[PDB]
This record gives C-alpha cells, structure tokens and sequence, in this order.
C-alpha cells in the first residue's frame, strides 16, 4: 500500500494500531460495523478537536483506517504523577473536550464512549475525541439505542437505569466523569458492577429524589435505592473554585434535561475567569 | 448535516452533461480495458442506463419486501449508493444485480439497521445455494461498492427534510390549513423524482420543497407566500428565483424521465448475460 | 490569554432555524410527538427531534452546485 510500518501501537477487541507513514493505522457478516461506524461518522466531520480520518483501504472483508498520529491521551496524563495538574491546564483540557463536544452534537452524533483514555493529544497539545466506534447519531423519535454504552466508570445514571432514548446528557455525564478524574487523579466512581456503579453515584452525589429527576422511576432498571446524603462537592474537590464547583454540578445534574449541554458549559463563568486556559503548546508532556 | 456533508461536497453534480460525461467515460473505459484484454456485445451508454433504471427499481422492489422491515432512510441510502457506483462504473464490469444487494448490505449497515447476513439473504428469493452464493458474491463486491463510493457513506435524504417542512407549515403558514393534506401526493412526486438523476443534481431540501410545492399545485393551492414571506425571500429576490428555477429543473427532470421497455430490457439483459459470461 | 465564548460558524444555506429553547414559545413542539416519561427521565425531549426537522428541511436550500 501507500503505508509502510514504522512501530507497533497498541491492540483491541476489534482492531490492532501501527504508527506509519506520519499517520496512525488502525488495522459471514462482511466488514466489521465498527470500523465502518467510524468511516461513515468521521467522513462527515471536520472540526480541530476531533480525530481526523485520513483514509480507508483493505482487502475483502479486511478493512484498515487511516489517522492522523497523536501522542498520548488523558488517560496517560491523569496516571502520570510526576505530571502536576494546574487549573490552567485542567481548563484547557475541558474546553478542547466541550469544543469538539459541541461541534458533535451539533451535528447530532453522540460519541458514548467518553474516557480520559479517547481523548488524545498531538505533539501540539490538540486534544481530540477519538474511538467513535460506539458513536451514533441522536435525535431521531423511532430510533432506540442500547443502554450498555459509556465505560461503566463514566456511565451517567440514566444508561445505568436503563435508558433506551437518550441525548448529549451521556457525554457530558462522562465529561464530568472525566473532570472528577482530572482533579482527583483517580476515576472518580469506580464500580464494579452496574448496581455498585449507582451505589457509588449516589453515595457520592446524593441519592436523587422524584424533585431533582421527575421521571427517574418510569426507567427501566429503576430501583429503589437507601436515601443517601452523598458528600459536598467542595469536600469531595476541596481545591475546586466556586465557578469550577458550579460547572461540576451542572455536569453532574441528576437530570438528564437540566445536565448542562456542550454549549451551556463552554459558556460557565468558570471558562471565562482568571486563569485563561493554558495554551495547547505549553500542556503536561509525558 | 447536508450544508457541510460529503453528498454536497463530492456528489452533488452541476447538470445532467456532467453525468453523461462521467457515465460515458466508464463505458468507454470498459471498452478500452475488453479491447486491451481481448465488437457488437459492448453496450451503449444509453443501454446501460435503461438497465440501471430496471435495476434500481428491482433494488426498490427487494427493498420494500425485505424482512425485518427496512427503514426508508435505508432504502434510499441503498438507491444512492446505487446510483453513485453506476456514475463511474459500467453494467458489464460489475454486475448491477450482485451491486444492487451490495448497496442494500451495507446501508443497512450504514444506516444501523443491524440485521445478519442469514437474514438478508434469506429475504433473497433463491435456493439455500443461491442464497449462500449471493452472499459470498455480496461479500466479495462490499469493499469494492465501499472504494467506489469513495467511503462516503452517509446519505442525506429528503425525507427528513420533508418532515421539517411539514412541521414549518403547519407552525408558521396558517394560509395553508391542514399540510398534511399535501404529503400523500408530495411523497408519490418524491418517489418520481427519485427515478431521476434528482438525488445527484439537486439538494435533499430543495427535493422536499419541490415535492411539497408539486403537490400544492396540484392541490389548486400556491403558496408562493411561504416562499417570499415565511422563508424570508422578499429580501433577496435572487434567492428566490434561482429556488424556483431549481424546483422548474426538477419538475422537468421528471416529466422527461422514461422507464424502460419491457422489450427493450429484455434484450440489454441477454446482450449484459453475453458481457458478463464472455471474456 | 483569557477564553471567551463565541458560536460555531457553520454556513446553512439555507432559512434561519429558531433556537431549541424557542420552538415551545413558537408553536412548533404542538406538531411534533411529546416525548413519553420514560423519554423525558432519559433527557429526550421532543424539542431534540423538531428542531433535527426543521434544521434538515433548511439545510442547504439555496445552495446551487
Ligand atoms: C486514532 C487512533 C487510531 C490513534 C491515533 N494515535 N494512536 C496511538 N498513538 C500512540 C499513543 C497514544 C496514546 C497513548 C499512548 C500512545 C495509539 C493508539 N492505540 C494504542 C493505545 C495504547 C496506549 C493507551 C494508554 N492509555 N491509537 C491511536
């Protein structure tokens, strides 16, 4: 091909990365849906903070995709402790996340895969979503989704109850998520189970109640859980400022309606005020 | 979205010249590549056209039966794909039957109509044999489909924008009572203009607007007002002629399409069997 | 060095779409389906999809290749 192989990159349940030539190429029923997922979603988006698809080739039902090369992602940095973590730097990274967010579900596609680990970073410091390969578009009524996507970690407690029919609440649940994880260093709800995933939120944030979620019994996998008073946010994120603390509880909204959108979030206090976010050349290199 | 998608980019065509031009570069280039390998048994690019209007509608006809039910966003996505591989490639290179199941494979994959293979061909009205020929045959042309297509594989069609439409009347253009009253009629005018070579000239919007409008007209209702006043056109009066003149070019476009002839077909079918079993 | 929010730039070619949180006020969510309880406690709300309607019936309608 027009590629030549230059290192081995990693390997997944539905495919094997190489670096090449610098690109990155991720290598009865046909070619595989994931991959064409991410043809048919990446083709039509073009904005600097998600990943950029090259090109596609393959041999018969053996299909590769083409990428442009990051270097690390949030998932490296958070687990780097020789890394410190400024405000600046954590602003930076929301706002590039909530800026390819935004152009996302402007274009009505959710990615539902959120996670410090799809969030990659160039040489340059542009951070882009990657993996849309659990992807899909919303806002269609006759359309029903699965309520198995998102990492259980940055599950929101809507997929957790069973919802079928969903919108961009999911991302920012799990940008939320990954807010939490870049403050606290660690995943910040790390269930291992559907059910101990929902103890944990609620233990955390406070069992929600019938005032703060109106619909949260007509769910699915609704149940009832102990009346929990979950822990305030300025205790959990003891370093968080007031407008920070306010951004984090507009992503961590019960309600799924009231859960701060893309937009909404880019125009929080906490984006405008002092400090400015750091400029992509200058962020934490491991 | 259609205003920045690869439909507008890359295969939304200037004039019907243009398709000629691209459809009789692929015939000519088959020719030349039979010539180079190896005469009467080449087919006309009009030929191939009448057989690619036959197959289409058989591609609509294996649509519309097709168990579980296929969404119309999935069939018109398979007709586009359709259309789009037989812009740049000929009938007696690629078969159009094995293409046209093709298309409807992966757009029920691209439009996230998740169904197996066993299913799909079972929908197929062959033997176990055939239909397990088919689908290794299926297989073997879905990347092939995929590269032609030039992986653009989302598809806007007009129906949504139709329904966005609808909503628009029934909100903001009360001189029109009940819009609902145009869609029956609308949905046939779209069904014809989707015969044409419409999908690749025109945009969704203007397809579903020009299909509303034919209806209306029919209907002995203009709303010529929803145009200069609700869509906010007595601003620009060239936006609203170049509209016009579009949804003119479409309502010609359908009135000179032609199906094929039953004698005709036949005849283009025994010269593609001779194509595809020579050389 | 400090953020400030602007909208994305994206040409429709086509007619103005009211904002979401309009298409209540302005009449249009009375002809789409109301989004069931269950809808609604996963955050879809029949706004989501008038407004995906009317964004794709103006989407390039004066667009000329
Ligand atoms: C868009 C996609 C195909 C892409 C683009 N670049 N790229 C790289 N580049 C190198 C790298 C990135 C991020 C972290 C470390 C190394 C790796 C990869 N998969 C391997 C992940 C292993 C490491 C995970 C640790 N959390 N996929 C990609």
């Amino acid at each position: 091909k027009r590629y030549e192989k230059l290192d081995f990159l990693g390997e997944g349940q539905f495919a094997t990365v190489y670096k090449a030539r610098i690109v990155a190429i991720k290598k009865k029923d046909g070619i595989n849906r994931t991959a064409l997922r991410e043809i048919k979603l990446l083709q039509e988006l073009s904005h600097p903070n998600i990943i950029g698809l090259l090109d596609a080739f393959g041999h018969k039902s053996n299909i590769s995709l083409v990428f442009d090369f990051m270097e690390t992602d949030l998932e490296v940095i958070i687990k780097d402790n020789s890394l410190v973590l400024t405000p600046s730097h954590i602003k930076a990274y929301m706002l590039m996340t909530l800026q390819g967010l935004e152009y996302l579900h402007q274009h009505w596609i959710l990615h539902r895969d959120l996670k410090p680990n799809n969030l990659l970073l160039d040489e340059n410091g542009v951070l882009k979503l990657a993996d849309f390969g659990l992807a899909k578009s919303f806002g269609s009524p006759n359309r029903a989704y699965t309520h198995q996507v998102v990492t259980r970690w940055y599950r929101a407690p809507e997929l957790l109850f069973g919802a079928r029919m969903y919108g961009v609440g999911v991302d920012m649940w799990a940008v939320g998520c990954i807010l939490a994880e870049l403050l606290l260093r660690v995943p910040f709800l790390p269930g291992d189970s559907d059910l101990d995933q929902l103890t944990r939120i609620f233990e955390t944030l406070g069992t929600p109640t019938e005032e703060q979620w109106p619909d949260m019994c007509s769910l699915p996998d609704y149940v009832t859980f102990k009346s929990f008073p979950g822990i305030p946010l300025h205790h959990i994120f003891s370093a968080a400022g007031d407008d920070l603390l306010d951004l984090i509880q507009g992503l961590f909204l019960f309600n799924p309606c009231a859960r701060i959108t893309a937009t909404q979030a880019l125009k929080m206090k906490y984006f405008s005020n002092r400090p400015g976010p750091t400029p992509g050349c200058q962020l934490p290199r491991p | 979205m259609y205003h920045n998608s690869s439909q507008k980019r890359h295969w939304t065509f200037s004039s019907e010249e243009q398709l000629a031009r691209l459809r009789a570069d692929a015939n000519r280039k088959f020719r030349c590549k039979a010539v180079a390998n190896g005469d009467p048994v080449f087919l006309e690019p009009h030929e191939e056209m009448t057989l690619c209007k036959y197959y289409e509608k058989r591609l609509l006809e294996f649509c519309s039966v097709f168990k579980p039910a296929m969404p119309r966003s999935v069939v018109g996505t398979a007709c586009m794909y359709f259309k789009r591989f037989y812009l740049n490639n000929s009938v007696m290179e690629y078969h159009p039957r094995i293409i046209m199941l093709t298309c409807a494979f992966l757009a029920c994959k691209v439009d996230e109509f998740n169904v197996s293979s066993p299913q799909f061909v079972g929908n197929l009205r062959e033997s176990p044999l055939g239909q397990e020929k088919a689908l290794e045959q299926i297989l073997e042309y879905e990347l092939l489909l995929i590269q032609q297509l030039n992986f653009h594989l989302i598809v806007h069609n007009p129906y949504r924008p139709f329904e966005g439409f609808l909503i628009d009347l029934k909100t903001r253009y009360p001189i029109l009572e009940n819009p609902e009253i145009l869609r029956k009629t609308a949905d046939d005018f779209l069904n014809r203009i989707a015969l044409t070579d419409a999908y690749l000239l025109y945009t969704p919007s203007q397809i579903a607007l020009t299909a509303i409008l034919s209806s209306a007209s029919r209907a002995g209702i203009t709303m010529e007002s929803y145009l200069s006043e609700s869509l906010m056109l007595k601003e620009n009066r060239t936006c609203l002629s170049q509209l016009l003149d579009i949804m003119k070019s479409m309502r010609n476009l359908v009135k000179k399409y032609e199906p094929p002839r039953s004698e005709e077909v036949a005849v283009l079918k025994q010269k593609l069997e001779r194509c595809h079993s020579a050389e | 060095a400090l953020y400030e929010y602007q909208p994305l730039q994206i040409e429709t070619y086509g007619p103005h779409v009211p904002e979401l949180e309009m298409l209540g006020r302005l009449g249009y969510l009375n002809h789409v389906r109301a989004a069931s309880p269950q809808d609604l406690a996963g955050g879809y709300t029949s706004s989501l999809a008038c407004h995906r309607a009317l964004q794709d019936a103006f989407s390039g309608l004066f667009w000329q290749p």
